[PDB]
C-alpha cells in the first residue's frame, strides 16, 4: 500500500507573501508668492 | 532767538509729526538729508555745513511707529536719540502710561527737551501733539505735562488733542483714557485745541472730495492748521501774532482755554481754478459751521473769542470787510461780555502748495483757532459713556491692576462735571 503523501500548509505558511514597498516620493512643492513690493510711500516724500 | 519746541506723544503724535516737520521742511526748504541748497529758527537749528536738525521729540512706549521713521529717509534728518522709543506699549490703559512704563522713559524725554530747550535765546511754545484716545497718549503725555508744568512754570504749553469722536472710536476702553485724562489739560496746559478724526473725515469728504482717505490724509490739514497758527513767528506780516497773543486776545478766565479749529481754504485742483478764493469766500467758509474741526456745531454755542490767520496776498481791507459780513449774521452769535472778538493776523507768505498729496495751489488762506462754549458737548458726549461704563465697574481691573486706585475714576468725572458747569456760567 502506498502512503498518502502529506499535502498540507497552514494559514501561517499561506497566506502572506512579502508585498511590494507602496511607492511614495512626493513632497508639497510650494511656489513662495513673492513679496509684494511696497509702496504706502511715506509722508515727507509723499507730499512736499 | 524764535524757537518753538514740539513735544509728540502716542502713536497719533509721531504720524502727525510727520506731516507737520515734513511742512516745516518744505516751508523753509530743508532737503531731506537736512541741508537747503533766518526764518527757520522757530522749528530747524544751525550745524555747521548746512545741517538742519528739527526741534521735536517723538516719545512712544511702543517702538514700532517709530521705527519706520527711524528706518525710512529720515534717520539722517531728525537726531538719532530725539526719537525716544520704548519697549511695551502701555496698551490703551492710562494707568500704565501714567503709573508703570511712562515712569521710566520720563527720564530721556526730560533730558531731550532740556538739552532742546538751552540752545534756545528766547523760547515761545511748546506744541504738544496727543491723541487722547489710547495709551501712551494718555497716560505718559499726562505725566509729561506734570513733568513740564513744574520745572517750566512760565513756559506756555499748546495742546493739540485728538479727543474721541462721537461714533468713531477704533477702541472700547477709549471713554476710560478720555476722561480720566481731563486734568492734564484742564490744569497744565494754557491752550487746548480739540481734534477728531471725524471732522476730518467730513472735511475730506466734501471739499477735498477724496471718498475715502487715510489716517496719513488727516495729518494733511492738521498739519495746515500749526504752519498757520506759527505762521507770524517766521515771516513777516501786515499784522503778527505769536503764541503769546493766541493765549491773551483769545484765553477768557483761565479755566475756560478750550479752542477748536477751522482751515478753510480746503480745496483740490478740480474745483480749485473754477472759483475765486478770496477772502470774502474762505471766511465764510471757516464760519461755516460744518467745517469745524471738532464734530461740534457752533449754532447752539455763543463764540466767545475768533483768531482768523489770513495767510497770502490779503489786503488788510478786505480782512476788516470781511470781519463786518460775519458780525452782521444773526445765525454767528457772541457772548454779551465780547464786544471786540477777533484778532486778525497776516502772513505774506503764500499757503505751501501740495505735490502729490491733496491740496491744490491756492494763493491765500485762513485758520481760525476760536473759544466758544459750543465745546460743553465734546465732553458732555464722553459722560454718557463713562457713566454707562462705570456703572457695571466694567474694565477697571485692567486700571486697578498697575496700581490706579478706584478713587481716580470718580473725581475725574467729577472734574469733568465742573468743567461743564464753568461753560453754561460764562454764557449767562
Ligand atoms: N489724526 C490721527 N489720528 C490717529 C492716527 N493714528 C491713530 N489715530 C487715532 O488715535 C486714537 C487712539 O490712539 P492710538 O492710535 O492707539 O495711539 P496711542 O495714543 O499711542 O495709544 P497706544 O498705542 O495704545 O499706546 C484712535 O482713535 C485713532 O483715531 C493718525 O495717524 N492721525
Ligand atoms: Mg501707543
Amino acid at each position: 500500500p502506498p502512503t498518502l503523501p502529506f499535502h498540507g500548509e497552514s494559514a501561517y505558511r499561506t497566506d502572506y507573501v512579502p508585498k511590494p514597498l507602496p511607492e511614495v516620493a512626493k513632497p508639497v512643492e510650494v511656489k513662495l508668492p513673492p513679496t509684494l513690493p511696497f509702496n504706502a510711500q511715506s509722508c515727507y516724500r509723499s507730499e512736499y | 532767538m524764535r524757537e518753538v519746541i514740539s513735544i509728540h506723544v502716542g502713536q497719533a503724535g509721531i504720524q502727525i509729526g510727520n506731516a507737520c516737520w515734513e511742512l516745516f521742511c518744505l516751508e523753509h526748504g530743508i532737503q531731506p538729508d537736512g541741508q537747503m541748497p533766518d526764518a527757520f529758527n522757530t522749528f530747524f537749528s544751525e550745524t555747521g555745513a548746512g545741517k538742519h536738525v528739527p526741534r521735536c521729540v517723538f516719545l512712544d512706549l511702543e517702538p514700532t511707529v517709530v521705527d519706520e521713521v527711524r528706518t525710512g529717509t529720515y534717520r539722517h534728518l531728525f537726531h538719532p536719540e530725539q526719537l525716544i522709543s520704548g519697549k511695551e506699549d502701555a496698551a490703551n490703559n492710562f494707568a500704565r502710561g501714567h503709573y508703570t512704563i511712562g515712569k521710566e522713559i520720563v527720564d530721556l524725554s526730560l533730558d531731550r527737551i532740556r538739552k532742546l530747550a538751552d540752545n534756545c535765546t528766547g523760547l515761545q511754545g511748546f506744541l504738544m501733539f496727543n491723541a487722547v484716545g489710547g495709551g501712551t497718549g494718555s497716560g505718559l503725555g499726562c505725566l509729561l505735562l506734570e513733568r513740564l508744568s513744574v520745572d517750566y512754570g512760565k513756559k506756555s504749553k499748546l495742546n493739540f488733542c485728538s479727543w474721541p469722536s462721537p461714533q468713531v472710536s477704533t477702541a472700547v476702553v477709549e471713554p476710560y483714557n478720555s476722561v480720566l485724562s481731563t486734568h492734564s489739560l484742564l490744569e497744565h496746559t494754557d491752550v487746548a485745541v480739540m481734534l477728531d478724526n471725524e471732522a476730518i473725515y467730513d472735511i475730506c469728504r466734501r471739499n477735498l472730495d477724496i471718498e475715502r482717505p487715510t489716517y496719513t490724509n488727516l495729518n494733511r490739514l492738521i498739519a495746515q492748521v500749526i504752519s498757520s497758527l506759527t505762521a507770524s513767528l517766521r515771516f513777516d506780516g501786515a499784522l503778527n501774532v505769536d503764541v503769546t497773543e493766541f493765549q491773551t486776545n483769545l484765553v477768557p478766565y483761565p479755566r475756560i482755554h478750550f479752542m477748536l479749529s477751522s482751515y478753510a481754504p480746503i480745496i483740490s485742483a478740480e474745483k480749485a481754478y473754477h472759483e475765486q478764493l478770496s477772502v470774502a469766500e474762505i471766511t465764510n467758509s471757516a464760519f461755516e459751521p460744518a467745517s469745524m474741526m471738532a464734530k461740534c456745531d457752533p449754532r447752539h454755542g455763543k463764540y466767545m473769542a475768533c483768531c482768523l490767520m489770513y495767510r497770502g496776498d490779503v489786503v488788510p481791507k478786505d480782512v476788516n470787510a470781511a470781519v463786518a459780513t460775519i458780525k452782521t449774521k444773526r445765525t454767528i452769535q457772541f457772548v454779551d461780555w465780547c464786544p471786540t472778538g477777533f484778532k486778525c493776523g497776516i502772513n505774506y507768505q503764500p499757503p505751501t502748495v501740495v505735490p502729490g498729496g491733496d491740496l491744490a495751489k491756492v494763493m491765500r488762506a485762513v485758520c481760525m483757532i476760536s473759544n466758544s462754549t459750543a465745546i460743553a458737548e465734546v465732553f458732555s458726549r464722553m459722560d454718557h459713556k463713562f457713566d454707562l461704563m462705570y456703572a457695571k465697574r466694567a474694565f477697571v481691573h485692567w486700571y486697578v491692576g498697575e496700581g490706579m486706585e478706584e478713587g481716580e475714576f470718580s473725581e475725574a468725572r467729577e472734574d469733568l462735571a465742573a468743567l461743564e458747569k464753568d461753560y453754561e456760567e460764562v454764557g449767562i
